[PDB]
RNA sequence: GUGGGAGAGGGUGGUGGAAUUCCCGGAGUAGCGGUGAAAUGCGCAGAUACCGGGAGGAACGCCGAUGGCGAAGGCAGCCACCUGGUCCACCCGUGACGCUGAGGCGCGAAAGCGUGGGGAGCAAACCGGAUUAGAUACCCGGGUAGUCCACGCCCUAAACGAUGCGCGCUAGGUCUCUGGGUCUCCUGGGGGCCGAAGCUAACGCGUUAAGCGCGCCGCCUGGGGAGUACGGCCGCAAGGC
């Protein structure tokens, strides 16, 4: 199992009842798949740089898990399924490489 | 008939020709003018004097429709788009800014044999 | 791909004694199992060549130590061979 | 002129997600900057391109922008 | 072996924005386009220019380099999986296991061929407009094969460093990529430039040798005829050795 960060970027005009839903449905998916979590970061509303499905926001989601490295590409086919879900990048975890140290 | 008094104004200037749109806020273009629409015909229509009489054209013609204040956006070089946009300052219409927006790909269609 | 879990394993079964990493069945056998890996990589993806570049060069080697053992001690051969079902 | 990482902190260059530090690198255009404007080096503006290019497809960094001038 | 390192190395799937074309709608009149000037062309069935929405294919701007990788061909968005080569530090293991390499086998840009797709832009042939003494051309408007994908052939090249491979040896200076180090620098492995000795017909090469040596393969023996004829092998053909 190798270590890797999932960027997930949603549709920033869901209430509660909506928001909750694709959580819980993310959580399912990584569930199916094996992931376990290791951290989380939630940052939401953010100013895009360029309309993206022709909204100027979006919702960040932010994930570091430790899964089996076979299951990722097929992992992400299972999350840009949703309408909700936009924009799914997953990048594998490296080093902070630091720079004017 | 519109009375906008507030819009954009593009200049799609190419080296055979300056052809200038006036529009609205929102895109929706008002009035327009060229080289040709004045009377060159041939080759002069891409000449800086064609450039400015073509944006004074529809400079004149945006001031039927109540234009005061332009917004100016620029597309292409060619001989005359910097004399379009001198004409576009002193032709009453208070311009309120400049923007190129030239649209320049990301290397994915291939040229004509004169561009390579 | 190969991790040193899989490493170690190989090589302290085909050490000739306790803390051999070098011995010429200890090559071979860690040879072989890069042969293997590669060759089930090459049933598959049959359109990547320069990988299969590096697979001509690992079965050189590999008849090359084995035509070297073949020389020396022709038993410890036989014994490598039958243990790793070759030629 | 003044160079990027001459008027900086301690940074990560991998981190994709920092927008506020990489709108730094790149130009009144969504163009990323030359060494000579950035004051990196060679293995430094290798990574930082490919973590730029990495926060242009989360919607963080533009592609492109439009010049206010001439 | 162990532990680290860089990379358009390769294959598979996925994916992002810019632009071109085409369609839908909004708005909007009289031309756009193109050239040394022009005309064919397109436009009142409403184009060009502008805003919005949609479809499709191909190629990856800046980063980008005189850069990196690969045996050569060659390889540039990003993500993931599979995966090859190579380099450095430790001085651990095997104990000459090495070098080259006639055949053989595999790879091999583009173009071309077969079957089925795909087809935006470009564009042989071709259709036109010009130029011209003439235009079977350079310039302009259109446009099919093709370029793209899958699978199987074709085996050519200025396939170039016009320099086969491996090793040892022979002043340095300077720029650089990437490692390690007691980190003005030292020390390796690549990529450039000046230049000691020496070589070369000269231009020039010069620790990346075209120097001094050694090992092995390939090849040369005046030009035209001619990479032609014949024969053979290969190929569906074109045609190749
Ligand atoms: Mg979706
Ligand atoms: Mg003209
Ligand atoms: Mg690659
Ligand atoms: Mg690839
Ligand atoms: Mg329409
Ligand atoms: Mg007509
Ligand atoms: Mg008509
Ligand atoms: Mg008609
Ligand atoms: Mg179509
Ligand atoms: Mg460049
Ligand atoms: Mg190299
Ligand atoms: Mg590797
Ligand atoms: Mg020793
Ligand atoms: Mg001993
Ligand atoms: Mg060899
Ligand atoms: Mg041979
Ligand atoms: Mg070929
Ligand atoms: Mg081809
Ligand atoms: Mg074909
Ligand atoms: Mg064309
Ligand atoms: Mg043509
Ligand atoms: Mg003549
Ligand atoms: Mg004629
Ligand atoms: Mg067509
Ligand atoms: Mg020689
Ligand atoms: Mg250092
Ligand atoms: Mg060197
Ligand atoms: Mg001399
Ligand atoms: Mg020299
Ligand atoms: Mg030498
Ligand atoms: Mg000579
Ligand atoms: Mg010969
Ligand atoms: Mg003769
Ligand atoms: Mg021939
Ligand atoms: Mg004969
Ligand atoms: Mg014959
Ligand atoms: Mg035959
Ligand atoms: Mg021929």
């Amino acid at each position: 199992m190798r270590r890797y960060e999932v960027n997930i970027v949603l549709n920033p005009n869901l209430d509660q009842s909506q928001l909750a839903l694709e959580k819980e449905i993310i959580q399912r998916a990584l569930e199916n798949y094996g992931a376990r979590v290791e951290k989380v970061e939630e940052l939401g509303l953010r100013r895009l740089a360029y309309p993206i499905a022709k909204d100027p926001q979006g919702y960040f989601l932010w994930y570091q898990v430790e899964m089996p490295e076979d299951r990722v590409n097929d992992l992400a086919r299972e999350l840009r399924i949703r309408d909700n879900v936009r924009r799914v990048m997953v990048v594998k975890s490296q080093e902070p490489f630091l720079a004017n140290a | 008939k519109r009375q906008v008094a507030s819009g954009r104004a593009y200049i799609h200037a190419s080296y055979n020709n300056t052809i200038v749109t006036i529009t609205d806020p929102d895109g929706n273009p008002i009035t327009w003018s060229s080289g040709g629409v004045i009377g060159y015909k041939g080759s002069r229509k891409g000449t800086p004097y064609a450039a400015q009489l073509a944006a004074l054209d529809a400079a004149k013609k945006a001031m039927a429709y109540g234009m005061q204040s332009v917004d100016v956006i620029v597309r292409g070089t060619g001989a005359g788009r910097e004399q379009a946009i001198r004409a576009l300052q002193a032709s009453g219409l208070q311009v309120k800014s400049i923007v190129d927006d030239t649209p320049v790909p990301h290397n994915g269609c291939r040229p004509k044999k004169k561009f390579r | 791909p190969i991790t040193k879990e899989e490493k170690q394993k190989v090589i302290q079964e085909f050490a000739r004694f306790p803390g051999d990493t070098g011995s010429t069945e200890v090559q071979v056998a860690l040879l072989t199992l890069r042969i293997n890996r590669l060759s089930e990589h090459l049933k598959v993806h049959k359109k990547d060549h320069h990988s299969h570049r590096g697979l001509l060069m690992m079965v050189g080697q590999r008849r090359r130590l084995l035509r070297y053992l073949q020389r020396e001690d022709p038993e410890r051969y036989r014994a490598l061979i039958e243990k790793l079902g070759i030629r | 002129k003044a160079k990027v990482k001459a008027t900086l902190g301690e940074f990560d260059l991998r981190d994709y997600r920092n927008v506020e530090v990489l709108k730094r690198f790149l130009s009144e255009t969504g163009k990323i900057l030359p060494r000579r404007r950035t004051g990196l080096s060679a293995k430094e503006q290798r990574i930082l391109a490919k973590t730029i290019k990495r926060a242009r497809i989360l919607g963080l960094l533009p592609f492109t922008e439009k010049l206010v001038r001439k």
